[PDB]
Formats: structure tokens, sequence, C-alpha cells
């Protein structure tokens, strides 16, 4: 329940891959409930491919809550994750 | 013969092994957090990497 | 008469010298005794292994036994041209023995911590399990895939 | 005859050299001249002129090193006695036992000869102060510590079992286990709750340590 | 940095004392693995380099003319014969240990891997394509293990 | 023991009479062949069961193959010990088996 603070974070960070089709899934789900995009689409209507645009301009909105097995969690930006 | 036995030996290890995976404290857990291994292979590394 | 035992373990069906590509001529039996080789003037207990992993366990230890599990898997898939990355193997011995002793696969094994009647149920002997966990009023977590 | 005399006293001085080494390995003042006893001078000490192997003149006291006692502020002195009935009775356990508690010995190892009696499970666990290990001489002819296939246990103090479960940030419920009676803990003569450091080595992963708690 | 059981400096002696062993154990073995490479081929730079004549500076010089280039003395032809044959330049090197480097942190297992799925399928998989009974070379004539 | 009364030809036991006497004492029949200082014995032989030889290995009496195995970079190995079973369908080929003679390192090129 104790938030490890910023400073000092022991996980990785790196994207995982299943952080990575989890935040793409998430946001192309907010996206298909018509969340502001803060891309340029240039004609692309797929949620999902505009939620992959997003992500390579390292424009996603969502944080990383990583618990660890003790209870504890730290929380990683999107953008601060690196791929 | 091998036909028949297609999806027994994966089953069954599936059975033991479906709920072991890497905490992001690269420890090898069970579902009930019991450690497994205190790191993977004692290497930590990925054998498709 | 003609039947007893006079020279010999009692736990050997047959002894058999073999050579190793070399002029080394080891034997290997093949019986259930391990300790009793291991124990036997001109033998080296030191390295004298046997196939049987539950032998291993009660002789050696559950260390022993591990490493005797992910050997004999190991061996098992490089007699195929299974290429098959050792750490898969580490981690099944590791699941085997992790709760002290070797446990197996089996239904009677899968009983160790779990206590996840719904996910033995899955895996075999739905009903007894199910009347097992309401009788003793089990109060199991949902916390497995299954 | 003389061939199962000599094979007697060659088991003998091996079984007492495997329990010289498990008492060296955990934590004792022994080194490797009363270790490495040759079978000749153990015929020359532990046998009489008449040559039957006498098993109550080798028994020998164990004390702490200063590593070890440092490490363990609470070890005391080891008494280690071997039986000469095959059947050990009620009246040596307890005349043993009296032994531990006159001469105030944390532990006591009893190497029997060929059985235990079945009355002993209940007399053996009744001593507050010290513990009793059972053993059998044929059991440590040959110390399993010295497999190819056991890796190197050591045994952790309580601050160091502290320090591993705060790293990790665990509970004891959560190490993987060691039994007891297992063949290494007996060795090392572990008790529930005890942390073991575990020195496997692995062919694609080097070396690397695992811990293991005893239940 | 490895700590000791109880979490202190070791002494420097004691640095590969076997009771110290933890993780990051493997890293320091790469990370000596990946220096044992350099060296190989510096040595065998250095063995080119002496087998021509002139000096193959495997260790670093000290003396008072340490600053002046100890390839002055050679007449330029041995010179370009030893760049023709190894040239190993800084960015090679650079480059070698970068790529290698970042090999190795994305071969680490990612947290929330499947791993004991994987290595379920990884160990079941072949245990498909492989024979229940038992079929040997014809010729063998060892004992029957299965 | 294996012997038969003349009289019924049923089988002769030995029984104890009075004076702790073994005769062969015929149930069924009243028959007594009794023992007066005879040695009434029965020899049958035992195999000797002689020593065994080291097993060795009769590899050279298996069928070889011109094939790399792909331990190639550790040894050179240009033959394999061989047997092809088709665990495959009817529909699919035949699986080939193979050992590497070099090293002992074995792999199926189905
Ligand atoms: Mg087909
Ligand atoms: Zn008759
Ligand atoms: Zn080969």
């Amino acid at each position: 329940e104790k938030a490890i603070p910023k400073d000092q974070r022991a996980t990785t960070p790196y994207m995982t891959k299943y952080e990575r089709a989890r935040i793409l899934g998430t946001r192309a789900l907010q996206i298909s409930m018509n969340a502001p995009v803060f891309v340029d689409l240039e004609g692309e209507t797929d949620p999902l491919r505009i939620a992959m645009k997003e992500l390579a301009e390292k424009k996603i909105p969502l944080v990383i809550r990583r618990y660890l097995p003790d209870g504890s969690f730290e929380d990683w930006s999107v953008e601060e994750l690196i791929v | 013969v091998k036909t028949a036995e297609t999806g027994y030996m994966s089953r069954r290890l599936m059975k033991s092994l479906e709920d072991l995976s890497c905490q992001y404290d690269n420890t090898v857990r069970t579902s009930a957090n019991g450690i497994v291994q205190f790191t993977y292979g004692g290497d930590g590394l990925d054998p498709l990497e | 008469l003609p039947d007893v035992v006079v020279k010999g373990l009692p736990d050997i069906s047959r002894a058999v010298i073999n050579i190793r590509d070399d002029g080394k001529r080891e034997l290997l039996v093949e019986g259930y005794g391990l300790r009793d080789v291991m124990c036997t003037d001109g033998v080296i207990g030191s390295r004298t292994t046997t196939n049987h992993v539950l032998e291993v366990f009660s002789v050696l230890g559950i260390e022993a036994a591990r490493y005797s599990i992910i050997r004999e898997i190991n061996y098992t898939m490089s007699n195929h041209g299974m290429s098959v990355d050792p750490r898969h193997i580490q981690l099944l011995g590791d699941v085997m023995t992790y709760k002290g002793e070797v446990l197996g696969i089996t239904r009677f094994g899968l009983s160790k911590m779990r206590d996840s009647v719904l996910q033995l149920a899955s895996f075999e002997k739905t009903t007894d399990h199910l009347f097992d966990a309401a009788f003793y009023m089990k109060k199991d977590a949902v916390e497995g895939v299954s | 005859m003389d061939q199962e005399n000599e094979r007697n006293i060659s088991r003998l001085w091996r079984a007492f050299r495997t329990v010289k080494e498990m008492v060296k390995d955990r934590g004792y003042f022994i080194t490797q001249e009363e270790v490495e006893l040759p079978l000749e001078d153990f015929k020359a000490k532990y046998c009489d002129s008449m040559g039957r192997p006498q098993r109550k003149m080798m028994s020998f006291q164990a004390n702490p090193t200063e590593e070890s006692i440092s490490k363990f502020p609470d070890m005391g002195s080891l008494w280690v006695e071997f039986c000469d009935e095959p059947s050990v009775g009620v009246k040596t356990m307890k005349t043993f036992v009296i032994h531990i508690q006159e001469k105030n010995f944390q532990t006591g190892i009893f190497v029997y000869q060929n059985n235990i009696t079945p009355s002993a499970m209940k007399l053996v666990p009744s001593i507050p102060p010290a513990t009793i290990e059972t053993f059998n001489e044929a059991a440590l002819v040959v110390n399993i510590t010295h497999h190819e296939l056991v890796p190197k246990h050591i045994r952790l103090s309580s601050d160091e079992k502290r320090e591993l479960l705060k790293r990790y940030r665990l509970k004891e419920s959560q190490l993987p286990r060691i039994q007891r009676a297992d063949p290494v803990a007996l060795y090392l003569g572990l008790k529930r709750g005890e942390v073991v450091k575990i020195i496997r080595k692995s062919e694609t992963s080097g070396r690397y340590a695992s811990y293991r708690i005893c239940m | 940095v490895r700590y000791d059981n109880s979490g202190c400096l070791v002494k420097r002696e004691d640095l590969n004392k076997a009771e110290y062993v933890d993780q990051y154990d493997a890293e320091r073995d790469f990370y000596h693995s990946l220096r044992e490479y350099i060296n190989g081929k510096a040595t065998a730079l250095a063995n080119l380099r002496k087998s021509r004549g002139m000096l193959g500076l495997l260790e670093p010089p000290a003396k008072e003319l340490q600053g002046i280039d100890p390839d002055e003395t050679v007449p330029d032809n041995v010179k370009t014969s030893v760049s023709q044959l190894y040239r190993i330049s800084e960015k090679s090197v650079r480059k070698f240990l970068e790529i290698a480097l970042f090999k190795y942190r994305k071969a680490r297992l990612e947290p929330g891997t499947a791993i004991g799925a994987i290595g379920a399928q990884s160990i079941g998989e072949p245990g498909t394509q492989m024979t229940l009974k038992t079929f040997h070379f014809a010729g063998v004539a060892s004992m029957n293990v299965t | 023991m294996l012997s038969f009364c003349p009289s019924c030809n049923n089988m002769l036991l030995i029984t104890s009479g009075d004076s702790g006497v073994y005769t062969l004492a015929c149930r069924s029949c009243p028959y007594e062949f009794p023992i007066e200082g005879i040695e009434i014995y029965d020899r049958k032989k035992l195999p000797r069961k002689e020593v065994d030889d080291v097993l060795g290995g009769g590899w050279d009496n298996v069928d070889q193959t011109k094939t790399q195995c792909p331990n190639y970079d550790t040894c050179g190995g240009e033959s394999a010990y061989f047997f092809q079973l088709q665990i495959r369908s009817a529909d699919e080929p035949m699986t080939t088996f193979y050992k590497c003679v070099n090293c002992g390192h074995r792999w199926k090129e189905n």
C-alpha cells in the first residue's frame, strides 16, 4: 500500500511487452470511447492504430503501477518507460 | 499412438506450472506469492532472447 | 534352499561392467539400492548416481533430488534431438522440489500447497475434492489462473 | 573369521571420519590431524590388542570455534557417543540423557549399531536444554556432502536470516522448504526455522545461490 | 557490490569464497567473459605485432619515453602490414561492447512472463513427437533403459 | 523325493513311525518301505552361472550414414547411426533419427 517514491525505483526502467500491449489496449479502448487524442491522425480512424501512433510520439497519458510481491508498488509514466 | 497421447504431458505440466510467473523483483513465484526461484534459471535470462 | 542370498546386496537384480569408450571399466547395476552401493568397498561414493529420483531424495537430499530430476530430464530429451533450453528443466525441477520433498505432477502431488479446489477439480477428481472442501469448510482464495 | 572383522574395522574407521567431518563443518574445534586418520592409526588407537573394534573410548568432546561462536553466540559443546548393542534399549538412552544433563551439553550425537528401539521416539524428544541427533553407522559410512550431486549447504545465523528476509521483503512461509530429517539437514543439525544458503552450480548459468528454510 | 550474508562488504580476499555467491554473479561472469574475449582479440593483435619484430604492446608501457609512439623505428612496411592483417579501431571496440551489453540487457526475463506455462509447453510439446515404445538403434545391445 | 508306491503308484511320503523311524509310508495303501541304515538321497544338479565380460558396445553393427550433425562447430562428425520410423500420418512421409558418431549428439531430421 506504500508507494516507493520516484527517486528510487528497483524495477526495470524498460517497458515490458505485456506493459506495451496493455497500454495500447487501454488507450485504444479510451479512444474508442471518444477520448481526445494528442497526435495527428492523418486520416486514421482505428483506435488501436491511433494508440500506436500516440505510443510512437510518446504521448499516451497513462502511468504503469508495478506492484511488488511485498504489496508495495512504484509508478512509471509511459513517457519515462523506454522501449 | 502419438495422436492419442498428444495433449497429455502438456496438460499435466500445465496444471503443475500454470501460475508460475516472473515477478517485478526478478523472482519466480506461485500465485500464493511463495518463492520457487529467487532468480529464473539462476540467471534471470529469457531463453527466447 | 537354492534361492537364498549368500553374497551381494539384496537389492540388485544384476550388476554389469561397462566401458565409457575408454580404459575405464565402470559397473552399473539394475537395482534399487543406492546407499548400499555407495557404502560398498571398492566403489567411490563421491561419484555414484542412480537414475531413481526418489532414491536420490531419500539418500542424498532434496537438492540432489532436484539435480537428479534436471539431469534425468535433460538426458531424456538429449537422446531425442529435443533442443529445450535448460532453464525450463530447471524450473520444472524447482517446482517439483520447492516444498521440501519431491512432489510429482499427479493428483496426489498437486495437493501440495495449492488449496485451490476449483483448479483441482478442473484438473481431476472434481467431486471428491469439492465434497472435502465443503466438509472441511475450506476458504480458498481466487488467485490461480484456472 | 577375519574378513568380517577387517571390513568392520574399515567401516567403523570410515564412519568415524564421516562424523569428524560432520562436526568440523558444523563448526567446532576439529582439525585435519584428527580428521585424516588412517585405518592403521585407527587400529593403533581405538582397537584393542584383541582387535575387536571398541566404541567407547573414541567418544569425544567437540567445542565451538571462535568464528562459529561469534556467528552463533548460543552453541554449547558437543558429545558424540557410539553405541555397541545392535538394538539400543531404554536403559542406555536414559544414561546418555543423564550424561547430557550432568555435563551441560547443548547437543549429543548417538550413532547406534544396527537399529533403534521403537520406544526411543517417546524418550528422545524429552530434553529442554539440549537435543539428541540419532544416527546409524551405515547411514554415515560416506558423508553425502562430499557427493558430486549435493550442492554446498551453508547454514545462516539469525542475523543473516533476518537480512535475507528483508532484502527480499519476505516471510518465512514464502521461502522454499527443506524437510526436517532431510539427509543434508540432519548432517548440518538444522532446526525448524533455520535458513540454509544453497550454493548450486549450473552449466548454462554458472554458480548461483538459492535458499531453503527448515520446517 | 557483493555484500555479505549480513549486508557487509567482502574484504576482497573472500570475494569468491563461495558463501558470498548471490545474484549479479552471472552478470559478473558475463562481464569477465567480455573482457576475456576482448583480451583474446588484443592478444592476437599483439602476437602478430611481435611476430613482425616490432613491439607487441599487450601491457601498457611505463618509462620516460612512454609518451613517444613505439612504432617510429618501424620503416612504414610492417606497420601497414599489421594494419592490413588486424586493425581494431576504438569505434569498433566500443560498438562491440555496446552491442553485447544491449543484448545482455534485452535477454533478461521480463516481469509478468507466464514462465511456468512457457516451460510446461516447452517440455511437453517435445513430449508429443517421441514414441511411447522405446526404439533403439539396431545393434546397440545395451540395457533397455526407458 | 518323488518316489511312488509299487502297489497303487501314489506318491510316497516320509512318515515318522515309532522310535522315530523315517519310513517311506504310502498313504492310500498298506505299503511301508522302512529305512534300515539305508541312505535315501536325492541329488539334483544346479547351473554354474559363470562370469560375464564387460558390456562394451556393438555400435559397429549399426547403420551409419553421411550427415553432418548440428554440433559441427565442436566436433567434425560426418556420420550418424540412424533408424527411420513413420511416426507421421500416412499422408505425411517418414521420419529419420540420427546420432552423431563424433560426439554422441542425437537429432531427428524428419
Ligand atoms: Mg498430412
Ligand atoms: Zn501306494
Ligand atoms: Zn558431432
